[PDB]
């Protein structure tokens, strides 16, 4: 608000995730490893309140590596045969400070035969003294 | 750590 005496920092929590599992029988183009990525907020905290859209920059070896998510649970499901750093972007709803955050999530896949991959990690964005519109959405989250 | 191969055709620099 515009009546600030104590500096308030509102923190939003975004979560990077991905699973990986191998099919013993690759696809036509020989892609063996199937995975799925996650960008969202913690359980009960909805990012769709302060978050607008989302984008994934997979590797160029992947058809249309940039996957955009303008909907609920933001994710990507693809198949390949290697891991890599995947620069993920979450778009924020603001006219103020950066309207995007880029999370370089490490896409690791497990060896053929026994792949258990289910990883989720949580990032923190603290906004010191944000405008009401921003504060307001961050609170609704 | 049974981590599968990784494509290093790109550059992180």
């Amino acid at each position: 608000g515009s009546h600030m005496a104590s500096s308030c920092a509102v923190q939003v929590k975004l979560e990077l995730g991905h699973r990986a599992q191998v099919r013993k029988k690759p696809t036509v183009e020989g892609f063996t490893h199937d995975w799925m990525v996650f960008v969202r907020g913690p359980e009960h905290s909805n990012i769709q309140h302060f978050v607008e859209k989302v984008v994934f920059h997979l590797h160029e070896s992947f058809p249309r590596p940039k996957r955009v998510c303008k909907d609920p649970p933001y994710k990507v499901e693809e198949s390949g045969y290697a891991g890599f750093i995947l620069p993920i972007e979450v778009y924020f709803k603001n006219k103020e400070e950066p309207r995007k955050v880029r999370f370089d999530y490490d896409l690791f896949l497990h060896l053929e035969g026994h792949p258990p991959v289910n990883h989720l990690r949580c990032e923190k964005l603290t906004f010191n003294n944000p405008t009401e519109d921003f504060r307001r959405k961050l609170l609704k989250a | 750590g049974g981590k599968a191969p990784r494509k290093q055709l790109a550059t992180k620099a």
